RNA sequence: CCCGUCGCUAGUACCGAUUGAAUGGCUUAGUGAGGCCUCAGGAUCUGCUUAGAGAAGGGGGCAACUCCAUCUCAGAGCGGAGAAUUUGGACAAACUUGGUCAUUUAGAGGAACUAAAAGUCGUAACAAGGUUUCCGUAGGUGAACCUGCGGAAGGAUCAUUA
RNA sequence: CGGCACCUUACGAGAAAUCAAAGUCUUUGGGUUCUGGGGGGAGUAUGGUCGCAAGGCUGAAACUUAAAGGAAUUGACGGAA
RNA sequence: UGGCCGGUCGGAUUUCCAACGGGGCCUUUCCUUCUGGCUAACCUUGAGUCCUUGUGGCUCUUGGCGAACCAGGACUUUUACUUUGAAAAAAUUAGAGUGUUCAAAGCAGGCGUAUUGCUCGAAUAUAUUAGCAUGGAAUAAUAGAAUAGGACGUUUGGUUCU
RNA sequence: UAUCUGGUUGAUCCUGCCAGUAGUCAUAUGCUUGUCUCAAAGAUUAAGCCAUGCAUGUCUAAGUAUAAGCAAUUUAUACAGUGAAACUGCGAAUGGCUCAUUAAAUCAGUUAUCGUUUAUUUGAUAGUUCCUUUACUACAUGGUAUAACUGUGGUAAUUCUAGAGCUAAUACAUGCUUAAAAUCUCGACCCUUUGGAAGAGAUGUAUUUAUUAGAUAAAAAAUCAAUGUCUUCGGACUCUUUGAUGAUUCAUAAUAACUUUUCGAAUCGCAUGGCCUUGUGCUGGCGAUGGUUCAUUCAAAUUUCUGCCCUAUCAACUUUCGAUGGUAGGAUAGUGGCCUACCAUGGUUUCAACGGGUAACGGGGAAUAAGGGUUCGAUUCCGGAGAGGGAGCCUGAGAAACGGCU
RNA sequence: AUAGAUCCGUAACUUCGGGAUAAGGAUUGGCUCUAAGGGUCGGGUACGAUCAACUUAGAACUGGUACGGACAAGGGGAAUC
């Protein structure tokens, strides 16, 4: 993400702390402060050369990434940089030996190092309070395929 | 609500320190200290209910006013101080020592030990860090603060501490072929030595303890404590030696020993 | 055997004019105490101080524009604390009016149901119950009901390749 | 092969009448939807919604009651043969 | 489980075995690798079958499948289910021990010489779902290679990064 | 501890309910009541109202004693024993009661703080204190200002207090002495450059900002710009220091400063040793109480996942006036629409959202026990909430406290 | 008495069109600003000059809380015949 209006706020949009010296010219374009994240999530190539902010991204922003690690299918991407996903799940009633489909909708903050849209199974983990309902960010998009290839019209 | 709580009740004390339900509402809640609340021994519970020096609590108070009992080489005249795991009870009076080590049941056993053993005692290191002035300090398991620990102790290790000046006489690494006090759960009290540790990054290290009869059990890293390489341990240890007889073989134990 | 109308008696709910009444929420709007934060205020109650009598070497010094110093009173030297009061905020009790929701209840009178079996009138149903019954719909009648149209048999026909 | 049905039997089912499904059910589970919970009050009151209306769909409670009902047997009765 | 020298007046033992229950290996074998040490039950075996038997002893073996696991992996189809294990406070429930004189209960108590006191205890189970770790891979879903944007790789270029 | 029986009929077989029957840590009531052990008990209705009395105070050798209190003669004409009062300190935030509110709220099991505060305990921890050093003011130890007390009063009344005179501190406010070096910065005297030095200031720890380090899978070579420690100027070059986590802008260290400048002992008891220039000189023990920061403990606050009764005669709700999100700020102890400003138009729902009821506090649990279930849980343990209803705040580590205040 | 305009809010009943300006409630000046809402002018066989109108929304400041400052300008509700 090396486009599409970084300093698009009011504000000058910096990580914090991290300084490009104007009078020793770097060898290197540009400073970028980045992590991994942990628990084996690869910070994607986007994320380390990127040029956004997001101070809440699990990679190059302040956010920590503890806690549960929760996989949901991706239903709303109609935010900025948040989705809704949904897990779906199974509720044991002891009475009748037998089980009911249940849902729970999570909203997720998304980094733009991923493109996600609806349909997409994500991987989010647990971090500190982000919003009023959001206490996940996406460290992991697991659709590559989708079935989304062969759909298009022909001769 | 609206602060710190100073009253035990009876039954919501540690069910280790075996009072009985009946004779008053409540329990000697510990004062702060080295120990966690419900992972320690309060003082009135070890002389008025353990020795049975004392009958009352006001004797527990008549005694420790005296400076009588000293833990880890100090006094210690409060009635409900937190001696813990590993702590060393000196009664210079009836010249006896104790160290304050877990039964295989779970509940801290009443063991004598010898003047030369109750001139130390061990910690497990809670965390290795860098203090102010770039000073590396050392935390057991028992709230010591050591500086200047050797670099290659880290989490998990044993430490020695010599109980007059508190510095590390020596330590033992965290490897698999060493023995294990377990100082919680369900098998709090069992003594093995590691076959391997399961590491699980995120939470939750677990360890696998085997113990002398080739019982193997799993335990979180939380509850382990090193006590020494395979077999010849670093402390005394108690009557049973943490090996977990089932209930049958603990009746068979009682019918082989009281028949004469 | 049974069915209704009407008739006394008792009970139970319903409709009911009363902008019915009451309680409890929630709430628009208006007024808005109090404390807290804040802009001011400065009763006092003070330590040092004077370039002016201040009846006091400016503390190594009363000639190199130079080595921390007090008292009556005026202060032109300051500095601190600081009460009443007060400005603006946010929190906001509580009151007034209006809204709506939940619950309870008075009510002249009306229309029902039950107790309920015996009263008056008829005999609708049960037999081909004397017009086979019953359903839907529509109209009519003191009442059970009757009549039309379509249906059913739970019919009084399992049947006329006679 | 597919269909509307029919006759005999009762393996079976059923309280029985009867049923080749109403069988494969106390030896209880092929899949699924809807409905009923003693008789009345009552398909009533009220609310919602649909209709031009008639009404349709949804739909109580208070109260009352020891039976109401289903199938069959014997009798009696029939303006039934 | 025993199963037989019954030599302990119907009580050790066990390739004498059968029925169960596991783990490997080979049968075209589906599960991963690469960085550096553990030098595999030293793949091998100088020393040697001195030990006598047969086959239960092959050793300081010449570098040795350096593979007996530690951390960053060209490293990742996701679930349900079920086994096991941590956790699910105590009291309570079930339950072991113990003549509160019995019992409900309680966690006591028992044994000498009562003279310098000895000592067993305060077990165990269940605690349902969800979360954690783990074994299985049936059952029930789920995904892949079809305009090949498919796999590998002992090929050979190129670009770019560290 | 797997059980049925009476009632529809002239009799029958059913459906079907009524009735029986047996429990209740399940309440009330009637009659009766001798003994032993154990024991609930104003929850239901009215979280309605309260007379009275009590329930929170506390002193050790070790903060302050001139009681004009009591008692005793000792290193004791500074005090010395005990000690009302009162100041200071600590506690009053625990306990106890109740279940009114409350339906993803509380709560349960499970997480998270790499998102925070934390008295006390326990362990560790402080030679740096000078305003602009060539202008220091006691450290053998600074200051005033108050209670108690004395004395004069007001009010009918209160745990009301006023004016005057005293006097303390571990109260309040100031303030000080403890190396010896290194490293920076400034720097009057190095001329032919790879050419340096006195003597001045600064560097503890807190606060705030900015910057830097916090490394790392393996191996060689090539000129150079200038050399870098030292040359046998061929150029030898070895070594620089790097902890923790799954993960960080972590721990920690360094640089430039900043600050209505935080801490860095003007405190108390007991014992009175040791040394020689015998000065009441220099040293010196065991404690108590303080104190900054870290860690620990007791916690707290927030938080992940999943789980709650009845109701559709509650199908759409939220977004005016924050509803979902982004950016920035403010606020907080800290995350966060928690609040503000500017943008975006989101967020929940037939897998039951939103609304309504609850004679609903949640749970461990309890009654009944073939199995499955059904019903109860105000109530002795855990968590929440509340003190007649609301709201606001003070002090404090901790309260939106009510035996605190407005 | 109410009254213009802007924003909020609006019941019974209904012939579903209304009732409705229901009822009921806030704001309104001046000054200094801000932000949106246009027309014409150029391309390789991503952007600027230039011109102009009054609508709307917001903010600060300000005043003897005044402001539809004169004028102008509905009173409303529950019912019956
Ligand atoms: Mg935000
Ligand atoms: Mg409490
Ligand atoms: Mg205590
Ligand atoms: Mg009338
Ligand atoms: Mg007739
Ligand atoms: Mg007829
Ligand atoms: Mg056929
Ligand atoms: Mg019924
Ligand atoms: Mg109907
Ligand atoms: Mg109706
Ligand atoms: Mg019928
Ligand atoms: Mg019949
Ligand atoms: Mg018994
Ligand atoms: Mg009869
Ligand atoms: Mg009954
Ligand atoms: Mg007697
Ligand atoms: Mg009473
Ligand atoms: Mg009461
Ligand atoms: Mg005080
Ligand atoms: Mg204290
Ligand atoms: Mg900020
Ligand atoms: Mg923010
Ligand atoms: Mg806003
Ligand atoms: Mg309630
Ligand atoms: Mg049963
Ligand atoms: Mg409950
Ligand atoms: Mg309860
Ligand atoms: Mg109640
Ligand atoms: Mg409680
Ligand atoms: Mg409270
Ligand atoms: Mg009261
Ligand atoms: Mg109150
Ligand atoms: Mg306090
Ligand atoms: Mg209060
Ligand atoms: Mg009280
Ligand atoms: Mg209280
Ligand atoms: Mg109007
Ligand atoms: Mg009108
Ligand atoms: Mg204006």
């Amino acid at each position: 993400s090396t486009e599409l209006t970084v300093q698009s706020e009011r504000a000058f949009q910096k990580q914090p702390h991290i300084f490009n010296n104007p009078k020793v010219k770097t060898s290197k374009r540009t400073k970028r402060w980045y992590k991994n994240a942990g628990l084996g999530f690869k910070t994607p190539k986007t994320a380390i050369e990127g040029s956004y902010i997001d101070k809440k991204c699990p990679f190059t922003g302040l956010v920590s990434i503890r806690g549960k690690i929760l996989t949901g299918t991706v239903v709303s991407t109609k935010m900025h940089r948040t989705i809704v996903i949904r897990r779906a799940y199974l509720h044991y009633i002891p009475k009748y030996n037998r089980y009911e489909k249940r849902h729970k909708n999570v909203p997720v903050h998304v980094s733009p190092a991923f493109r996600v849209q609806v349909g997409d199974i994500v991987t989010v983990g647990q971090c500190r309070p982000i919003s009023k309902t959001v206490r996940f960010n996406v460290v992991k998009v697991s659709a590559a395929a989708g079935k989304a290839n062969k759909q298009f019209a022909k001769f | 609500a609206r602060g710190p709580k100073k009253h035990l009740k009876r039954l919501a004390a540690p069910h280790h320190w075996l009072l009985d339900k009946l004779s008053g509402c409540y329990a000697p809640r510990p004062s702060a200290g080295p120990h966690k609340l419900r992972e320690s021994l309060p003082l009135i519970v070890f002389l008025r209910n353990r020795l049975k020096y004392a009958l009352n609590g006001r004797e527990v108070k008549a005694i420790l006013m005296q400076r009588h009992v000293k833990v880890d080489g100090k006094v210690r005249t409060d009635t409900t101080y937190p001696a813990g795991f590993m702590d060393v009870i000196t009664l210079d009076a009836t010249n006896e020592n104790f160290r304050l080590v877990y039964d295989v049941k779970g509940r801290f056993a009443v063991h004598r030990i010898t003047d030369e053993e109750a001139s130390y005692k061990l910690g497990k290191v809670k965390k290795v860090q860098l203090g102010k002035k770039g000073v590396p300090y050392v935390v057991t398991h028992d709230g010591r603060t050591i500086r200047y620990p050797d670099p290659n102790i880290k989490v998990n290790d044993t430490v020695k501490i010599d109980l007059a000046s508190g510095k590390i006489t020596d330590f033992i690494k965290f490897d698999a072929g060493k023995l294990v006090y377990v100082t919680g759960g369900r098998n709090l009290g069992r003594i093995g030595t590691i076959v391997h540790k399961e590491r699980h990054d995120g939470g939750f290290d677990l360890v696998h303890i085997k113990d002398s009869l080739d019982n193997t059990f799993v335990t979180r890293l939380n509850n382990v404590f090193v006590i020494g390489e395979q077999g010849k341990p670093y402390i005394s240890l108690p009557k049973g030696k943490g090996i977990k007889l089932s209930i049958a073989e603990e009746r068979d134990r009682r019918r082989a020993q009281q028949g004469l």
